[PDB]
């Protein structure tokens, strides 16, 4: 009775407010839109008892790649997840490429949480990808010389 | 739901709370079987359609499971005596208490 | 180290007449190196197919 | 450097999973990897199942506000329709009652 | 009066376009078989089809999809085959011995 | 809910006021164009809460040479800036480099 | 970098972008002005009831 | 009928901006601990501190 | 400061409970800790379960 | 802080949040209004019986 309508508005009030939230992310870098999925209740009856949410589904497509010029922004093609860390250690992915030189010389996002990816260890520095990643740093660090080995 | 006489009643109201010491108990404060404990650093428990609870901490990459709520059916419904606080209790002409797996 | 491959060849449909000039028209074989998943669809008449 | 010589610092890793829709979103336009989402799976960009990165270029939003402005309002008017049918079933209460 | 049933009205509904990959509608008649956990079988119309943990292809609600699976090398389509759950798997796909040129 | 459609307008209106602010200064030596750079604020439900301004973004790329003729103003070319002291002795830094 | 002498750099204030930025804003805005009168025209017929 | 209890909804609401320095809003679980004049403990979600 | 240099002046410290809803609710926006709840578990921001 | 000499410091009240405010606290208004009414029709009932 009450419950089938009582089902319904709230349904139609969780769309609306996924379009809300789309609308107003109109313009934020690494956004994917989302759409709201629903589901029948029968129950017994065949009268229909009502409608839930069975959940919200991101549209996982890539946006417009749009050129700015710094030379921190970096805008992942087709498939692919930027992973970052916070300060607890939580592992965190994300597709936004505004990166920022911070006072400690890491790469961190807007956000703060530290871009990782897999070091350079020896001399000459090479990436060993047999590691686990960890968070990018630039140092300022004068390189040192290397007395010659081979000509 | 464990009665504090040790005796079972069984509900099907599903508004369960937790206690001071991190059990699973029903809004009356009775302690629902199985013994399902949810700890106290936990992020959000997940309740699947069989029934196995979970929980997620921080720091750890898999969910833990902290327990198996189960479904009692009885083979005569009507026979089952109420005793409030949305509780029944078995009789003779109510069965015997079935315990199976939410799905089975 | 590895076997070497034995697979029979055949030049069939092949023809020999006064063309432009000696030309290979067409070559196919049927094995191919390992390959990783790299996408998957679902076709228009219901097949699964991974590329 | 100034010595006219590069070094290598780090490589940027990319992570893919089983499913992306069942990552959770925390907010600051960031996911979270949860079971629904299966595990992650590193790699670098160019390899695999992962695509190349640009370099001096963002990547906008997928929202396409023509289509969100439709959608709003087909939504409204669900959600009036519904609001038609609670007070529908106000008025019969009401029948019933004023016997 | 006596309520005689509930009769349902099966015509086809608009085929509204969203560019997701496994997302498919079907046209005209026929319907989506799914299996449940517990292996009881339904039927839906609804085309909402996400790959899960497990790399096989369920709906919202978690029910696989099934269908005639792939057997041999190379796989072909095993219509005398019973219906089976669909999984995509992301396994090294090994290399082929060249036979026929 | 009000609060994502508020917050979405907050958030337009402060990258139009960038905007504007960004073309009030279109002839101001030693001025650096903003961005806003906005993010979501998904909390525990799916629903999308709404959006947040994460801050506004300074964009130091170098602007164009002009010359001028006078021997009191000097332009700084790549990085650097230039270093004055108040009354008070706070240290602070510009690109601007019109002297007297 | 170096000193040029008897120069003053300008800023880096394209107009072109700034209006066509503006011209989006804008657009930006009144949508979300219409989701506004949306969710006024929802709690209207609420509470109408 | 009896009341069974009045039970809350803790799920965490919208966090709007203000501008105020001294204002505090809490992510995800947390209380903010307060105390009155005579010592007794308190917890609250409202973060408009002056 | 004025010498450029900066002074701690305290942690916020955040408040759990076994049984968020078993607080009490004093009014105020305030609530005050009883036995259905438990005992407060103390933590900083940012970290474990706050 | 400083004293700027020849100009003045206007107020800081943005007119868009304002009345953004004001309709929502409209709407609050009138659902507060609707539950008064509601409270109204019982006590009819009641005294009426």
């Amino acid at each position: 009775s009450f419950s089938q309508a009582v089902s319904g508005l709230n349904a139609a009030a969780t769309n609306l407010d996924v379009i809300g939230n789309n609308i107003a992310n109109s313009a934020t870098y690494g956004f994917k839109s989302g759409t709201a999925s629903f589901a029948d209740m029968f129950a017994g009856s065949k009268v229909g008892l009502g409608v839930k949410v069975a959940g919200i589904t991101q549209d996982f497509t890539d946006g417009t790649t749009t050129n700015t010029g710094r030379g921190l922004d970096v805008a992942i093609s087709q498939n692919g997840f930027f992973r970052l860390v916070d300060s607890n250690g939580s592992v965190f992915y994300s597709r936004n490429g505004q990166f920022k030189l911070d006072e400690n010389r890491n790469l961190v996002n807007m956000q703060g949480m530290q871009l990782t990816g897999y070091p350079a260890t020896g001399t000459p520095p090479t990436i060993q990808q047999g590691a686990n990643p960890a968070p990018i740093t630039i140092p300022n660090t004068l390189m040192a010389a290397k007395s010659t080995t081979t000509a | 739901v464990m009665l504090p006489d040790g005796t079972s009643a069984y509900t099907r109201d599903g508004s369960f709370q937790v206690d001071q010491n991190g059990q699973l108990v029903t809004a009356g404060g009775f302690q629902v079987q199985p013994a399902i404990t949810i700890p106290a650093n936990a992020l959000s428990i997940t309740i699947g359609r069989d029934g196995v609870v979970s929980v997620t901490q921080q720091g750890q990459a898999a969910p833990v499971q902290v327990g198996q709520l189960n479904l009692t059916t009885f083979m005569n419904d009507t026979g089952l005596e109420s005793i409030g606080e949305n509780l029944y209790i078995e009789t003779q002409s109510s069965g015997a208490p079935n315990e199976s797996t939410p799905g089975l | 180290g590895a076997t070497a491959a034995t697979f029979s060849l055949s030049f069939l449909n092949s023809m020999q007449q006064n063309t432009g000039a000696n030309n290979i028209v067409a070559t196919n074989q049927n094995g191919y190196k390992p390959g990783d998943l790299v996408s998957y669809q679902i076709n228009n008449d219901g097949t699964v197919v991974g590329n | 450097y100034s010595n006219e010589q590069e070094q290598v610092l780090g490589q940027i890793v990319l992570a893919n999973f089983a499913n992306n829709e069942g990552l959770a979103s925390q907010g600051d336009n960031v996911w979270a990897a949860t079971q629904a989402s299966g595990v992650a799976l590193l790699g670098t960009a160019g390899s695999g199942n992962f695509g190349k990165l640009t370099n001096g270029a963002l990547e906008a939003s997928n929202v396409d506000l023509s289509k969100e402005l439709v959608n709003m309002i087909v939504a409204q008017r669900n959600y009036q329709s519904n609001a038609q049918t609670i007070k529908t079933q106000d008025q019969i209460l009401n029948t019933l009652v004023n016997l």
